[PDB]
């Protein structure tokens, strides 16, 4: 009877059972075919990997990312990874529980009504629900109305929300995200003198911008002072045990989410289409959104980034704009914590679509 | 049939990257029906996914694969690799010998291959790469291998091949009464403790092809069992030579 939550991403699934604090599972959204005919001593062929397993061996397959901007596009492979997170990872059979699962902003109805489908017809699940990423965060901060900048592995968006109610025409899209910082974070380590290329370097990449990058408060200053003194510097022991050291591409990676023109993106950054989001609503809704703004998924969790959007959307808005930004501690998690909240609850229990309702339907 | 063991050295990413490199490999490799490569470094496939790309840009099925996780005691892995060429042979059946790293640091692999074209019809290969600090009590182990393979298999009909380390001051003459695997006359030992195996300037019988069973020993064509002097055989320079390896493959041809 415990209900299951999926927060299917473009990079990442997070799943796990609702009432629970943190997702069970996390594991990249690939599936992997074998390239050759070839068995790893002591098992069968396999048809296809999916998750770890698949990047780890990735070498010899070819990989397919089912979700592409948050948006679903290759149902077979979606199957193969829902199947994968019922039976593998959550261990749990899916006829026994109701299933949240999550979409992005702007997702097509008829993509909304297959992911239905699928769960009721293929596997069988007793109910479910969909629910809107960025309208999860929200209610995870413990707040309906407020504008939340979601960015993932594949995507940001900005998504203006009023009593519960995400606002359509007002949400803006930027398809730059973390797996776009990586790629750049990898580039400019290798115009400084080192050599990041492989698969294996670009997981290190990786880590390092996890571990070592920020968002400057002033950029140009803060290149300035990196020019000017060590202070900036870290160090990162990689896997063999040398050391290297980071100077400004530790802040410079983050800065293409407010330049997108650093990766050659003609696009507004991030604050600028925060401002343009909330500049699309009502006026008389605006004050709760500049109050409001929630940052939630991966990409928001530099150090540094809040202070920087609350600078640079003041720059933007009225000057006596009471402006708040909100980034939870636990925001790379935040939709399927919203999630995780919502399906706990007893009130909650009559918004469930029943197989039956679908049949009836 | 043609079957080698070939140790080459870090062979990974950066080695099959070089395209002269690569192409000596996959020249090598096409000498063989099975071929076991060892001393593969190669963290997420990647080298044996381009070395498979190679081997079968052609024909699709050119060649085929039996590979290991990485295997060691601490945190230097290799895994175990074998190519075969599905026309000429097919996997039956495979294994990792776990009775593991209490015996070996990297435990073998052991796979089945039944084959129409020679007198032996279904035959074992068990894979060593011995820890050469452990030799004498690894190649020893190889016999309680061979023992596991009879009682799963049914079968005594096996070949125990790779980098043994079984030479020089990693096996000393005064050692062999210590190896069951020498001592038993159920074995013969096909590369000699005189031939040279390595394409640096030591003279050294490391890599080994090891035959139990009738049918199979029978199979064995007498004096094919040698190993394979690339250097020579390609024209190379000493240099290109051990930018490939510092081993020969070791060969054998049943007929
Ligand atoms: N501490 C961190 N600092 C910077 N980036 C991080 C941090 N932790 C995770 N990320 C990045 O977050 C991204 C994954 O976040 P998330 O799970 O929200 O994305 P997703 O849901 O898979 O993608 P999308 O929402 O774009 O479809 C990865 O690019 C990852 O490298
Ligand atoms: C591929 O490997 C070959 C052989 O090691 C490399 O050649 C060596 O490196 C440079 C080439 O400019 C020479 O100074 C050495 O003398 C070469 N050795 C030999 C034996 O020729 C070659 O560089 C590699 N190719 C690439 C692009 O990495
Ligand atoms: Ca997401
Ligand atoms: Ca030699
Ligand atoms: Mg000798």
């Amino acid at each position: 009877t415990t209900a299951l939550v999926c927060d299917n991403g473009s990079g990442l699934v997070k799943a796990g059972f609702a009432g629970d604090d943190a997702p069970r599972a996390v594991f990249p959204s690939i599936v992997g075919r074998p390239r050759h005919q070839g068995v790893m001593v002591g098992m069968g062929q396999k048809d296809s990997y999916v998750g770890d397993e698949a990047q780890s061996k990735r070498g010899i397959l070819t990989l397919k990312y089912p979700i592409e901007h948050g948006i679903i596009t290759n149902w077979d492979d979606m199957e193969k990874i829902w199947h994968h997170t019922f039976y593998n990872e959550l261990r749990v059979a899916p006829e026994e529980h109701p299933t949240l699962l999550t979409e992005a902003p702007l997702n097509p109805k008829a993509n909304r009504e297959k992911m239905t489908q699928i769960m009721f017809e293929t596997f069988n699940v007793p109910a479910m629900y969909v629910a809107i990423q960025a309208v999860l965060s929200l209610y995870a901060s413990g707040r309906t109305t407020g504008i939340v900048l979601d960015s993932g592995d594949g995507v940001t968006h900005n998504v203006p929300i009023y009593e519960g109610y995400a606002l359509p025409h007002a949400i803006m899209r930027l398809d730059l995200a973390g797996r776009d910082l990586t790629d750049y974070l990898m580039k400019i380590l290798t115009e400084r003198g080192y050599s990041f290329v492989t698969t294996a370097e670009r997981e290190i990449v990786r880590d390092i911008k996890e571990k070592l990058c920020y968002v400057a408060l002033d950029f140009e200053n803060e290149m300035a002072t990196a020019a000017s003194s060590s202070s900036l510097e870290k160090s990162y022991e990689l896997p063999d045990g040398q050391v290297i050291t980071i100077g400004n591409e530790r802040f410079r990676c983050p800065e293409t989410l407010f330049q997108p023109s650093f990766i050659g993106m003609e696009s507004a950054g991030i604050h600028e289409t925060t401002y343009n989001s909330i500049m699309k609503c009502d006026i008389d809704i605006r004050k709760d959104l500049y109050a409001n703004n929630v940052m939630s998924g991966g990409t928001t969790m530099y150090p540094g980034i809040a202070d920087r959007m609350q600078k640079e959307i003041t720059a933007l808005a009225p000057s006596t704009m009471k402006i708040k930004i909100i980034a939870p501690p636990e925001r790379k998690y935040s939709v399927w914590i919203g999630g995780s909240i919502l399906a706990s609850l007893s009130t909650f229990q009559q918004m469930w679509i029943t197989k039956q309702e679908y049949d009836e339907a | 049939l043609k079957i080698a063991a070939f140790n080459i050295r870090t062979f990974g990413e950066t080695k099959m990257s070089n395209a002269t490199l690569a192409s000596y490999i996959v020249r090598i490799v096409r000498r063989y029906d099975i071929v076991l490569i060892q001393e593969v470094r190669d963290s997420h496939l990647v080298a044996v996914g381009k070395l498979l790309d190679y081997l079968n840009q052609d024909d699709p099925n050119t060649y085929h694969y039996v590979v290991s996780e990485p295997l060691g005691r601490n945190s230097y892995k290799e895994r175990y690799l074998f190519l075969f060429r599905p026309n000429k042979v097919s996997v039956l059946d495979t294994y990792q010998y776990d009775d593991g790293n209490d015996s070996f640091s990297r435990e073998p692999a052991v796979v089945k291959f039944s084959s129409h074209s020679t007198k032996v019809k279904e035959f074992a290969i068990v894979a060593l790469h011995s820890a050469p600090s452990d030799a004498v009590a690894e190649i020893n182990s190889l016999y309680d291998v061979y023992l596991d393979v009879q009682q799963k298999w049914h079968l005594n009909d096996v070949m125990l091949m790779g980098d043994f380390n079984a030479d020089c001051s990693y096996v000393t003459s005064s050692q062999w009464s210590s190896i069951r695997l020498r001592t038993s006359s159920t074995f013969q030992w096909l590369i000699p403790d005189s031939a040279d195996t390595t394409a640096t300037s030591t003279n050294c019988a490391y890599d080994r092809i090891v035959v139990a069973g009738s049918l199979l020993q029978s199979s064995v064509v007498p004096g094919s069992a040698a190993p394979f002097d690339f250097q020579a055989a390609y024209g190379l320079s000493n240099e290109m030579a051990l930018a490939i390896s510092d081993h020969y493959p070791v060969e054998v041809t049943l007929t």
